[PDB]
C-alpha cells in the first residue's frame, strides 16, 4: 500500500470542499503534532480526557463540527467545548493562549493546517488504532 | 604450542596481506550493499517491499492457511497486488 | 588481661567454630530477628493489605497457604515509604493488618547481609588473606537492596517491593515485566548472560578439572579419596586438560594459567549480576526497557507489527490485569 | 508500646557502641602477620 | 594400511582447528544453521506464517530480528526445499518458514556432531569423557524446548522463533498459558542455574583470594606456572575460612569440582523434563484446594490467585495477534481489565 | 617457510568473506526510506 | 611490579607524575562542563521547556538565578554561554599543568620542594593538604550564600506569583533547624536533609558549612591526629583513596535521593515534575475534570469503599486517593493553595483551583519521569510518538550506578590496603600459614 493522494485528500470545509496534501504536508503535520500535541493526544486519544478522542466521526459531532480542515484550524486557534458553549483557550493550547502555551508561538498559518491534515489523515491509514487505545495497540 | 600454520599477527602486519585485502575487503561490502541497493535480495528471498505488505484497501494479514496449496496461495497474495 | 580486652579477644578469635568479630555483632542479632519473625509469619500471620485498599491478601500456611503459595506480604501501599514500627502501631493487631512484619525483616536481613558482607573481609583479614570475596558477595547483595529497598524507594512504596514468598516473587517479576518491560533492557539481558555463562563455565570447569583427574584409585572406589585434604600437589593435570579444550575450540581460546581461569569464574558472574542488580535499581526511577512498540511502518504508514509488538500485547495483559481493584485514574504512574 | 521502643533502642544503641568501640580497639593491629 | 586408515591419519591430524571424523558431521552442520539464522535474520520476513516483520531488510534491529517458525497450518512438516510444499522453489521456501525447520535440523545434527567431536577428542588425547557427558544438558533442553515440545502441540509455529525478542515472547506465552513459574521442574532448573552461577563465582573468588606468594609482583597471575605440580592456592586457609563464615566448606578438591559438573546439568535436565510434560499441556498449573476455597470464599486470596487474574490478562490480550491463523476476534467488552486501566 | 592455503585458512575465509559482504547489505539498508 | 592493567598504581610513590594526572583529570572535568553546556545551548530552543530537551546542565545554571525570570521563562541566553565558555577555556589551562606534570615536571616533588612534596604515611602533611581543601571547600560554600544574598539570588519555585528568582536577605542562622534535618529519620513524611524545602534553609546551612569547613580546615593544619586515630585507620595512599570512594558512594546515593523527591533545589520547572508529583498531578486533573461535570469529590465512594478523589492518610491528612495513597507527603507551589489543616480542604477544591493550576497539574501528569531507555515517553505499553526521558530519572540512574561502583571500589581498595599494610595481599607466605598453626575448629 501507499500514501495516495486518494489517503492524502481531505475535507476542507463543511460545505463538502476537499483539499489533497502533499506528502510533505503530512510529514511536517506529523511532526508538528508530535511536537506541540502529542504528549497529549499520542494515538489520537485525550490522555486528560478519555471521553473526548481525535477520531474523524467524534469531531462530526462536535459543535463547530470539526472533521474538517477550517475546523481544526480554527480551533487550534479558539478551541471550545465540545458543544461550543465556552471558550477553553485557558487550559488548551491554542494560538490565543501562546502566552501560556509557548510551543505554539512558532506556528505559522500553513503548521496549523499540516496538523489538521495529518489528524483526518490518519484514521484513514490506521483506522481503529487511530484514537483507540491501548486495545488496539 | 604451536601446528606449523603461519601465525595471525604475522599475517595481518605483512604487506602482501593488506596488498590483497584492500581490494577484497571493499569489493565483498560493496557487493552486499549493491545486493541490497539493486533490489535483488527483496526478490531473492521474497521479502516485501515497504509498499507490498497491504493492498491499499486492505488490513488482513496475507496468511498462509494451506498446507499443499502455501505456495499458490503466496502467488495469489502476491498477485493481488500488481 | 583487661576484661574489655578479654571480650574484644573473644570477639575476634579466629579458635571460634562461628566467626563473630565486629560486624557479626550486629549481624547475629538482626538476622536473628528477621529469621523468627519470619518463620512465625509465614506459619500464622494474619492477611495483609498491600495495596492499601482494604483487600487482605492472605500469605500464611495457616491461612489456606501451602509452601508454593505463602509469602509475608509487603506492607501497606496506605503507608508508602514511612517507618512502621510495632511501636507505631495502636495495637500488634493493626500493625499485623498493614503488612509490619514485612518490614521489620527486610530492615534487619539487609542490615544483618550487609553485615555479612563485612565480616567476610574481617574473617579474610584475621587468616591472613587477600580481601575480595565479599566483593563477590556484592552482586547477590546488591541484587537484594534492588527488590527489597531500591525499587520500592523509587516507586514511592514497600508495597511493590518483592513479597517474601515463592508466588509472591512470581507475582513481583511479572508486574516488573509490565511496567519495566525489563526482559527488553540490557542490563537484565547481561544478567542473564552472566546467569547462563557461570551456570555454562560452572560445568565447563567442573567437567574439565573432573575430566584430567589422576589415577589414584581402583574402579571398586570413588575416585574423590585419590584427594586427600591439604595435600600439596595438584590432584588434576591441568596439561591434559588445557590439550583437551583448546582442541576443542583452538588453543588460545583456553587457559594454561590457573590464576587467569578462575579469576575469570569468579568475574564473569559477578559482574553481569552487577549490571542485573544495577538494572532493577534503574527501572526503580523508571528508565525501563526499550519500546519498539509500532517502530517499523509500511509505505502507507500501516504498522508492521515485530516480535515487540507481541510482547506489548503480553505486557498489556500484565498491565490491565494486576492490581485489579486499585487503580482509579487512567494512567498507572507509579 | 513504649516501653517497647525504649528497650529497642537501648539494645540497638548498646550494639551499635560495641561496634564502634570494637573497630576502635586497635584493629588494624588484629592480623596474623604485621601488628601496628 | 588402505585408504580408510589413511583418511583416519589426516582427518586427525594436528591442526589449528582439529577435524575428526565428528568434524564430517558437526562443521557442515554448525556452519549452515548459524549461516541459515544470519541469512533470515538479515533478509527473510515472517509476513506470511506469522503477520510480521523479522528481518534488518524489514526495519528490525538485533532484539527484534528472527527466523520465525512456520505457520500452524505447516503442522510439523518437515518443510524439505524439495518437498511438496516449497516443491524446489527456494523463494517460497523462505517465505514458508522453510529457514526455521533448516535450523532447528541442522542445528540437533550439529549438537550431535560436537558432543561427538568431545568424544573423539577426549579419546585421542587420553582423558576422561565428563565434558561431552556434562554437554548432555545443552542437547535435552534444545530437544525438548526445540522439537519435542511443538511435536506435542499442533505444529512448529508453537516452537519457539529463533530471535531475542521473540523467545522473550516464548517466555510470556509459557506464563500465560502454561504457567511454567508454578512448575516444580522448572524451579529445580532454575536452582541448577543459579546455584552453578553462585558455584562459579564464590569459587574463582575463593581461589583468588587464598593464593599463596609465589612471585613478588602485585599482579598474581604471573606467579604460576602450567607445569607446577603444587597446588597454587591453600584448599586448607579455604576450608577454615568457609567451615567460619558458612559453617560448613568443601575439604575435597574433586568432590568440589564434580558437584560444579553436577548441579547444572542437574538442573537443566530437570527443566527438559517439565518442557517434555508441556509439550501435552501437562501443566503445573493450578492447586485445587486453591480454587475450591477461592470460588466459595469471595475473600480468600493469595499470591497465587492474582498471578492467574495475570495469566488471564496475558492470553486473552496476546491471542489474536500472536495465533493470526485461529482468526480470534475478542470485542472490547470481553477483554478482561481491572478498573480503570 | 609457511603453507599459504590451510584448513585454517578455509575456516577462516568460510566466516570472514560472507560477514563483509553481509555487512555491506546492512550498510546499504540503513538509507532505505519507506 | 603491576601490569598494565593496574597502571596507574604505578603513580603512588610518583608525587609529581600523579599531581600530571589529577590535574590533567579536572581539565577533563572541567571541559565536559563546558563542552557539554555549549552542546545543551546549541541544542537549546526556549518555546520548550528544558525537561522536554535533554537538559541537565542548563538546569542547574537556572537554579542559581542566571537567565530566567517569572515562573522559569528563560529571559537571556548569555549567562550559559558565559559559564560553558569559561569553563571551557579554564580547561585548556588545566590540561596544560596537568601534561606538563605528567610528562615532564619533576617525576617526584619532595625533592624540588619540602612544601609540595609528601609522604602518605606523614600523618601531619596528609592532614595539612586535607586542610587546605577544606578551606577551599568552606569558600566553595560560601560562594553559593554569596549569591543568594549579594549578587542577584537564586529561583525560587515558591516565590509567590509562579516562582522566580529572589535576593536571600534571612538566611537561617537556628542550628535547631539547620542540624534539626541532619536529625530527621530518612523515611517517608520526614525525608532526612532531602525534605528541605525553602532557600532561607538552604542559603543557611551553606553558611554553616562553609564555617564548619574553614573551622575544620585550620583545626588540621594544625593538629596532628590523636593516638586513637593513628591506632583506628590505616596511613597508606591506598587507604585514603578507599576513605574517600566510601564518602563520594554514600553522597552519589543522597543525590540520586535528591533530584528524585526534592523540587526546591531541582525546581520542577526546569527539571521535570517529580514522581511524586507527577501521580498527584494526575488525581488532580480528574479530580478537577469530573468535578467540572458535577461529580461531588468528596462524596464519591470507589470501588474498594475508599473514595475515589479523596480520602484519609494513616493519620488522618485528606489526601489524594487511588494508589498515589503513597505519595501524600509530597508538597508543591501549584498544590498547597488547596490544603488546610486538616490537609486537603474541600471548599477550596470546589472554589478555588485557578486555571493556572489545572494547566500545571495536566503538564506534570503528562510529564511523569517514566520512559524507555530509547526515550520513548511514558509507560512501557506505550506507542511510539513522545520522544522524552525527565532528567529525573537519568539524573537519578546514572548516579546510583556511579555511587554503586564506587562503593565496590572503596571495598576493593579497603581490604586491599589492609592486606597490603599488613603483608599478604600478594598471597599466604607456603612456610609461615597462619591457618597451619592454628589449632584446628574440631
Ligand atoms: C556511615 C555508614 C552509614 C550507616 C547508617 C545507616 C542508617 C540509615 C539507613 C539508611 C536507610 C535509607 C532509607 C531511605 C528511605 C527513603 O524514604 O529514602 C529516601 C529519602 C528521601 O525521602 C523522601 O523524602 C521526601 C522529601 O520530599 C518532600 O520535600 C520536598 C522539598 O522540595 C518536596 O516538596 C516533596 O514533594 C516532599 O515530599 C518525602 O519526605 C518522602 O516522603 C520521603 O520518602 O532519602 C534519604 O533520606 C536520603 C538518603 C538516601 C540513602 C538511601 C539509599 C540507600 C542506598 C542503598 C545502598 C545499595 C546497597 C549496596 C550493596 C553493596
Ligand atoms: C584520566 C586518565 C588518565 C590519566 C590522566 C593518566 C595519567 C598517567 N598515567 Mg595512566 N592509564 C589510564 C588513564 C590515565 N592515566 C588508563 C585508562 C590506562 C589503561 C589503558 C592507563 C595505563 C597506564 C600505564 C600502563 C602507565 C600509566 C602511566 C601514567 C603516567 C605517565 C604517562 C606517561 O609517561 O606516558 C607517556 C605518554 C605519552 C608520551 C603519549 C602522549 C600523552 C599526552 C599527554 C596526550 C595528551 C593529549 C592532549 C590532547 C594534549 C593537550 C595539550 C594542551 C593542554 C597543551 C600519567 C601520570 C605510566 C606510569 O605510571 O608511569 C610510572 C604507566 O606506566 N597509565
Ligand atoms: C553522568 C551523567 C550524565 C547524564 C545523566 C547524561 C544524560 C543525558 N545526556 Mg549526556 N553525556 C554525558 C554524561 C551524562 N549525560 C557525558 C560524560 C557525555 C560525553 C560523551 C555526554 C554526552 C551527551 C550528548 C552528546 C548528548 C547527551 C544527551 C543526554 C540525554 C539523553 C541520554 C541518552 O539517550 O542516553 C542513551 C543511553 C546510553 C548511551 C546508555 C549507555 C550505558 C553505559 C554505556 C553504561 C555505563 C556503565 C558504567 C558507567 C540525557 C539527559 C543527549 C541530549 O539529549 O542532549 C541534549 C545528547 O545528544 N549527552
Ligand atoms: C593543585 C594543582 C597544582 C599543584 C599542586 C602544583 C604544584 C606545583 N607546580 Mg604546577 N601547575 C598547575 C597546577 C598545580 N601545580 C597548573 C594548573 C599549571 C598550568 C597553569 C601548572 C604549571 C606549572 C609549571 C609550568 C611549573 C609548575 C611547578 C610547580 C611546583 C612549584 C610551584 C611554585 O613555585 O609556584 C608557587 C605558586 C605560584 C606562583 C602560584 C601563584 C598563585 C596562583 C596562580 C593563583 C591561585 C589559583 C586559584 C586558587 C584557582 C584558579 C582560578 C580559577 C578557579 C578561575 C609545584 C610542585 C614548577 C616545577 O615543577 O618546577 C620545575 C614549574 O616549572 N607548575
Ligand atoms: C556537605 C554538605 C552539603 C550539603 C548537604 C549540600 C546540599 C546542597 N547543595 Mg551545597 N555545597 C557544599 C556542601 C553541601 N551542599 C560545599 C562544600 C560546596 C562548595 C563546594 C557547595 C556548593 C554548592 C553550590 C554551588 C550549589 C550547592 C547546591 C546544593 C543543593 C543541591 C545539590 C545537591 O543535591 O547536593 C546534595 C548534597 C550532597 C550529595 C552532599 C552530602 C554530604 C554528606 C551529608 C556528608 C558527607 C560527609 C563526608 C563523608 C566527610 C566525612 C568526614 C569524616 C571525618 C566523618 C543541596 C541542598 C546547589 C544549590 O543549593 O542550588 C541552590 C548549588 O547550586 N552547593
Ligand atoms: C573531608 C572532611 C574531613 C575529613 C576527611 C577529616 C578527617 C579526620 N578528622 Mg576532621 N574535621 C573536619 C573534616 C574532616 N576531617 C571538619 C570540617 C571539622 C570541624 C568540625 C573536623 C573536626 C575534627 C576534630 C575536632 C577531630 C577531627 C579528627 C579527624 C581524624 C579522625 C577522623 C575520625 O575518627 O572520623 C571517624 C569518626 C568517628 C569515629 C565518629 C563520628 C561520629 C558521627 C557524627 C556519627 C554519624 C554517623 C551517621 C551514619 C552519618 C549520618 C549523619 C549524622 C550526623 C546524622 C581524621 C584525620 C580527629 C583528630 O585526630 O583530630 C586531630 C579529631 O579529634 N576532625
Ligand atoms: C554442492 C556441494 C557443496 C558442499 C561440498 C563441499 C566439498 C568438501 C570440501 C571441504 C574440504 C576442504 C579442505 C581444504 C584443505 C586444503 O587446503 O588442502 C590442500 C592444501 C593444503 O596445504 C597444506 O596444508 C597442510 C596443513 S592442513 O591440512 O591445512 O592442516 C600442510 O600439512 C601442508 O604441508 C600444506 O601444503
Ligand atoms: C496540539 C496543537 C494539539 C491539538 C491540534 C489538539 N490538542 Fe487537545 N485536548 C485536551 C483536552 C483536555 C481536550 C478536551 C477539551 C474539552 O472539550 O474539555 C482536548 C481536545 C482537543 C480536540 C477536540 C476533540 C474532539 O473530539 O472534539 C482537538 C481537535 C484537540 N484537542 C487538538 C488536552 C490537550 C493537551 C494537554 C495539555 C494538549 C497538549 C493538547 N490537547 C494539544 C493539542
Ligand atoms: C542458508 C542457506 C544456505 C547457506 C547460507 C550460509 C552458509 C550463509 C552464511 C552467512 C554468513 C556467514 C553470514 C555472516 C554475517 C555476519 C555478520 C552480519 C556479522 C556482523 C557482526 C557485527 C555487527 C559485529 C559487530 C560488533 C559489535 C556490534 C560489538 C562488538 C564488536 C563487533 C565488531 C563484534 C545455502 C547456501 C546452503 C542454501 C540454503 C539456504
Ligand atoms: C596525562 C596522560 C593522559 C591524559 C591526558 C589528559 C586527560 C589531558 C588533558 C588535557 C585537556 C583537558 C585539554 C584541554 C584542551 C582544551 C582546549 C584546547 C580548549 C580550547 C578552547 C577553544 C579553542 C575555544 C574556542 C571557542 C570559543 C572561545 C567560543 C565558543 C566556540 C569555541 C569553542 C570555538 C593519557 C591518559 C591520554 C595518557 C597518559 C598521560
Ligand atoms: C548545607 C546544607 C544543609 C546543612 C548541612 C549540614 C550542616 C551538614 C552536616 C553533615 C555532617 C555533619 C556530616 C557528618 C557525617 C559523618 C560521617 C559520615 C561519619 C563517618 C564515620 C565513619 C566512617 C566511622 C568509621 C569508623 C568506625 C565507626 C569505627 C572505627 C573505625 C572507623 C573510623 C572506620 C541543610 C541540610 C540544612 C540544607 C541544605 C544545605
Ligand atoms: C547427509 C545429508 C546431506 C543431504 C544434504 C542435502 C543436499 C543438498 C540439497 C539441495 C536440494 C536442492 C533441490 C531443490 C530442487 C527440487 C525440485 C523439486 O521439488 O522436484
Ligand atoms: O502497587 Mn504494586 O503496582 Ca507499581 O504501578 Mn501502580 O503501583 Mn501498583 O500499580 Mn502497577
Ligand atoms: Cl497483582
Ligand atoms: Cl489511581
Amino acid at each position: 500500500a501507499e500514501l495516495t493522494p486518494e489517503v492524502l485528500t481531505v475535507p476542507l470545509n463543511s460545505e463538502g470542499k476537499t483539499i489533497t496534501l502533499t506528502e510533505k504536508q503530512y510529514l511536517e503535520g506529523k511532526r508538528l503534532f508530535q511536537y506541540a500535541c502529542a504528549s497529549c493526544h499520542v494515538g489520537g486519544i485525550t490522555k486528560t480526557n478519555p471521553s473526548l478522542d481525535l477520531r474523524t466521526e467524534t469531531l462530526a459531532l462536535a459543535t463547530p463540527p470539526r472533521d474538517n480542515i477550517e475546523g481544526l484550524v480554527d480551533y487550534m486557534k479558539n478551541p471550545t467545548t465540545y458543544d461550543g458553549e465556552q471558550e477553553i483557550a485557558e487550559v488548551h493550547p491554542s494560538l490565543r493562549s501562546a502566552d501560556i502555551f509557548p510551543k505554539m508561538r512558532n506556528l505559522t498559518e500553513k503548521d496549523l493546517v499540516a496538523i489538521a491534515g495529518h489528524i483526518l489523515v490518519e484514521p484513514k491509514i490506521l483506522g481503529d488504532k487511530w484514537g483507540g487505545g491501548k486495545v488496539y495497540y | 604450542g604451536t601446528t606449523g600454520e603461519r601465525p595471525f599477527s604475522d599475517i595481518i602486519t605483512s604487506v602482501r596481506y593488506w596488498v590483497i585485502h584492500s581490494i577484497t575487503i571493499p569489493a565483498l561490502f560493496i557487493a552486499g550493499w549493491l545486493f541490497v541497493s539493486t533490489g535483488l535480495a527483496y526478490d531473492v528471498f521474497g521479502t516485501p517491499r515497504p509498499d507490498s505488505y497491504y493492498a491499499q484497501e486492505q488490513r488482513s494479514i496475507p496468511l498462509v492457511t494451506d498446507r499443499f496449496e502455501a505456495k499458490q496461495q503466496v502467488e495469489t497474495f502476491l498477485e493481488q497486488l500488481k | 588481661a583487661n576484661l574489655w580486652e578479654r571480650f574484644c579477644n573473644w570477639v575476634t578469635s579466629t579458635d571460634n567454630r562461628l566467626y563473630v568479630g565486629w560486624f557479626g555483632v550486629i549481624m547475629i542479632p538482626t538476622l536473628l530477628a528477621a529469621t523468627i519473625c519470619f518463620v512465625i509469619a509465614f506459619i500464622a500471620a494474619p492477611p495483609v493489605d498491600i495495596d492499601g485498599i482494604r483487600e487482605p491478601v492472605s500469605g500464611s500456611l495457616l491461612y489456606g497457604n501451602n509452601i508454593i503459595t505463602g509469602a509475608v506480604v509487603p506492607s501497606s501501599n496506605a503507608i508508602g515509604l514511612h517507618f512502621y514500627p510495632i511501636w507505631e502501631a495502636a495495637s500488634l493487631d493493626e500493625w499485623l493488618y498493614n503488612g509490619g512484619p514485612y518490614q521489620l525483616i527486610i530492615f534487619h536481613f539487609l542490615l544483618g547481609a550487609s553485615c555479612y558482607m563485612g565480616r567476610q573481609w574481617e574473617l579474610s583479614y584475621r587468616l591472613g588473606m587477600r580481601p575480595w570475596i565479599c566483593v563477590a558477595y556484592s552482586a547477590p547483595l546488591a541484587s537484594a537492596f534492588a527488590v527489597f529497598l531500591i525499587y520500592p524507594i523509587g516507586q514511592g512504596s514497600f508495597s511493590d517491593g518483592m513479597p517474601l514468598g515463592i508466588s509472591g516473587t512470581f507475582n513481583f517479576m511479572i508486574v516488573f515485566q509490565a511496567e519495566h518491560n525489563i526482559l527488553m533492557h540490557p542490563f537484565h539481558q547481561l544478567g542473564v548472560a552472566g546467569v547462563f555463562g557461570g551456570a555454562l563455565f560452572c560445568a565447563m570447569h567442573g567437567s574439565l578439572v573432573t575430566s584430567s583427574l589422576i589415577r589414584e584409585t581402583t574402579e571398586t572406589e570413588s575416585a574423590n579419596y585419590g584427594y586427600k585434604f591439604g595435600q600439596e600437589e595438584e590432584t588434576y593435570n591441568i596439561v591434559a586438560a588445557h590439550g583437551y579444550f583448546g582442541r576443542l575450540i583452538f588453543q588460545y581460546a583456553s587457559f594454561n594459567n590457573s590464576r587467569s581461569l578462575h579469576f575469570f569464574l569468579a568475574a564473569w558472574p559477578v559482574v553481569g549480576v552487577w549490571f542485573t542488580a544495577l538494572g532493577i535499581s534503574t527501572m526503580a526511577f523508571n528508565l525501563n526497557g526499550f519500546n519498539f512498540n509500532h517502530s517499523v511502518i509500511d509505505a502507507k504508514g500501516n504498522v508492521i507489527n515485530t516480535w515487540a509488538d507481541i510482547i506489548n500485547r503480553a505486557n498489556l495483559g500484565m498491565e490491565v490485569m494486576h492490581e485489579r481493584n486499585a487503580h482509579n485514574f487512567p494512567l498507572d504512574l507509579a | 508500646m513504649e516501653t517497647l521502643k525504649i528497650t529497642v533502642y537501648i539494645v540497638v544503641t548498646f550494639f551499635v557502641l560495641l561496634f564502634v568501640f570494637g573497630f576502635l580497639s586497635g584493629d588494624p593491629a588484629r592480623n596474623p602477620k604485621r601488628k601496628d | 594400511r588402505g585408504w580408510f586408515d589413511i583418511l583416519d591419519d589426516w582427518l586427525k591430524r594436528d591442526r589449528f582447528v582439529f577435524v575428526g571424523w565428528s568434524g564430517i558431521l558437526l562443521f557442515p552442520c554448525a556452519y549452515l544453521a548459524l549461516g541459515g539464522w544470519l541469512t533470515g535474520t538479515t533478509f527473510v520476513t515472517s509476513w506470511y506464517t506469522h503477520g510480521l516483520a523479522s528481518s534488518y531488510l524489514e526495519g528490525c534491529n538485533f532484539l527484534t530480528v528472527a527466523v520465525s517458525t512456520p505457520a500452524n497450518s505447516m503442522g510439523h512438516s518437515l518443510l524439505l526445499l524439495w518437498g511438496p510444499e516449497a516443491q524446489g522453489d527456494f523463494t517460497r521456501w523462505c517465505q514458508l518458514g522453510g529457514l526455521w525447520t533448516f535450523i532447528a535440523l541442522h542445528g540437533a545434527f550439529g549438537l550431535i556432531g560436537f558432543m561427538l567431536r568431545q568424544f573423539e577428542i577426549a579419546r585421542l588425547v587420553g582423558v576422561r569423557p565428563y565434558n561431552a557427558i556434562a554437554f548432555s544438558a545443552p542437547i535435552a533442553v534444545f530437544v525438548s524446548v526445540f522439537l519435542i515440545y511443538p511435536l506435542g502441540q499442533s505444529s512448529w509455529f508453537f516452537a519457539p522463533s529463533f530471535g531475542v525478542a521473540a523467545i522473550f515472547r516464548f517466555l510470556l506465552f509459557f506464563q500465560g498459558f502454561h504457567n511454567w513459574t508454578l512448575n516444580p521442574f522448572h524451579m529445580m532448573g532454575v536452582a541448577g542455574v543459579l546455584g552453578g552461577a553462585l558455584l562459579c563465582a564464590i569459587h574463582g573468588a575463593t581461589v583468588e583470594n587464598t593464593l599463596f606468594q609465589d612471585g613478588e609482583g602485585a599482579s598474581t597471575f604471573r606467579a604460576f606456572n602450567p607445569t607446577q605440580a603444587e597446588e597454587t592456592y591453600s584448599m586448607v586457609t579455604a576450608n577454615r575460612f568457609w567451615s567460619q563464615i558458612f559453617g560448613i566448606a568443601f575439604s575435597n578438591k574433586r568432590w568440589l569440582h564434580f558437584f560444579m559438573l553436577f548441579v547444572p546439568v542437574t538442573g537443566l535436565w530437570m527443566s527438559a523434563i517439565g518442557v517434555v510434560g508441556l509439550a501435552l499441556n501437562l501443566r503445573s498449573y493450578d492447586f485445587i484446594s486453591q480454587e475450591i476455597r477461592a470460588a466459595e470464599d469471595p475473600e480468600f486470596e493469595t499470591f497465587y490467585t492474582k498471578n492467574l487474574l495475570l495469566n488471564e490478562g496475558i492470553r486473552a490480550w496476546m491471542a489474536p495477534q500472536d495465533q493470526p491463523h485461529e482468526n480470534f476476534v475478542f470485542p472490547e467488552e470481553v477483554l478482561p481489565r481491572g478498573n480503570a486501566l | 617457510s609457511y603453507p599459504i592455503f590451510t584448513v585454517r585458512w578455509v575456516a577462516v575465509h568460510t566466516l570472514a568473506v560472507p560477514t563483509i559482504f553481509f555487512l555491506g547489505a546492512i550498510a546499504a539498508m540503513q538509507f532505505i526510506q519507506r | 611490579g603491576f601490569a598494565w592493567w593496574a597502571g596507574n598504581a604505578r603513580l603512588i610513590n610518583l608525587s609529581g607524575k600523579l599531581l600530571g594526572a589529577h590535574v590533567a583529570h579536572a581539565g577533563l572535568i572541567v571541559f565536559w562542563a563546558g563542552a557539554m553546556t555549549l552542546f545543551e545551548l546549541a541544542h537549546f530552543i526556549p518555546e520548550k521547556p528544558m525537561y522536554e530537551q535533554g537538559l541537565i546542565l542548563i538546569p542547574h545554571i537556572a537554579t542559581l538565578g542566571w537567565g530566567v525570570g517569572p515562573g522559569g521563562e528563560v529571559v537571556d541566553t548569555f549567562p550559559f554561554f558565559v559559564v560553558g565558555v569559561v569553563h571551557l577555556i579554564s580547561s585548556a589551562v588545566l590540561g596544560f599543568g596537568g601534561v606538563y606534570h605528567a610528562i615532564r615536571g619533576p617525576e617526584t616533588l619532595e625533592e624540588y620542594s619540602s612544601f609540595f612534596g609528601y609522604d602518605w604515611k606523614d600523618k601531619n602533611k596528609m592532614t595539612t593538604i586535607l586542610g587546605f581543601h577544606l578551606i577551599v571547600l568552606g569558600i566553595g560554600a560560601l560562594l553559593l550564600v554569596a549569591k543568594a544574598m549579594f549578587f542577584g539570588g537564586l529561583y525560587d519555585t515558591w516565590a509567590p506569583g509562579g516562582g522566580d528568582v529572589r535576593v536571600i536577605t534571612n538566611p537561617t542562622l537556628d542550628p535547631r533547624v539547620i542540624f534539626g534535618y541532619l536529625l530527621k529519620s530518612p523515611f517517608g513524611g520526614e525525608g532526612w536533609i532531602v525534605s528541605v524545602n525553602n532557600l532561607e534553609d538552604v542559603v543557611g546551612g551553606h553558611i554553616w558549612i562553609g564555617l564548619i569547613c574553614i573551622a575544620g580546615g585550620i583545626w588540621h593544619i594544625l593538629t596532628t591526629p590523636f593516638g586513637w586515630a593513628r591506632r583506628a585507620f590505616i596511613w597508606s595512599g591506598e587507604a585514603y583513596l578507599s576513605y574517600s570512594l566510601g564518602a563520594l558512594s554514600m553522597m552519589g546515593f543522597i543525590a540520586t535521593c535528591f533530584v528524585w523527591f526534592n523540587n526546591t533545589v531541582y525546581p520542577s520547572e526546569f527539571y521535570g515534575p517529580t514522581g511524586p508529583e507527577a501521580s498527584q498531578a494526575q488525581a488532580m486533573t480528574f479530580l478537577i475534570r469530573d468535578q467540572k461535570l458535577g461529580a461531588n469529590v468528596g462524596s464519591a465512594q470507589g470501588p474498594t469503599g475508599l473514595g475515589k478523589y479523596l480520602m484519609r492518610s494513616p493519620t488522618g491528612e485528606i489526601i489524594f486517593g487511588g494508589e498515589t495513597m503513597r505519595f501524600w507527603d509530597f508538597r508543591g507551589p501549584w498544590l498547597e493553595p488547596l490544603r488546610g489543616p486538616n490537609g486537603l480542604d474541600l471548599n477550596k477544591i470546589k472554589n478555588d483551583i485557578q486555571p493556572w493550576q489545572e494547566r500545571r497539574a495536566a503538564e506534570y501528569m503528562t510529564h511523569a519521569p517514566l520512559g524507555s531507555l530509547n526515550s520513548v515517553g511514558g509507560v512501557a505499553t506505550e506507542i511510539n510518538s513522545v520522544n522524552f526521558v525527565s532528567p529525573r530519572s537519568w539524573l537519578a540512574t546514572s548516579h546510583f550506578v556511579l555511587a554503586f561502583f564506587f562503593l565496590v571500589g572503596h571495598l576493593w581498595h579497603a581490604g586491599r590496603a589492609r592486606a597490603a599494610a599488613a603483608g599478604f595481599e600478594k598471597g599466604i607466605d607456603r612456610e609461615s600459614e597462619p591457618v597451619l598453626s592454628m589449632p584446628s575448629l574440631d
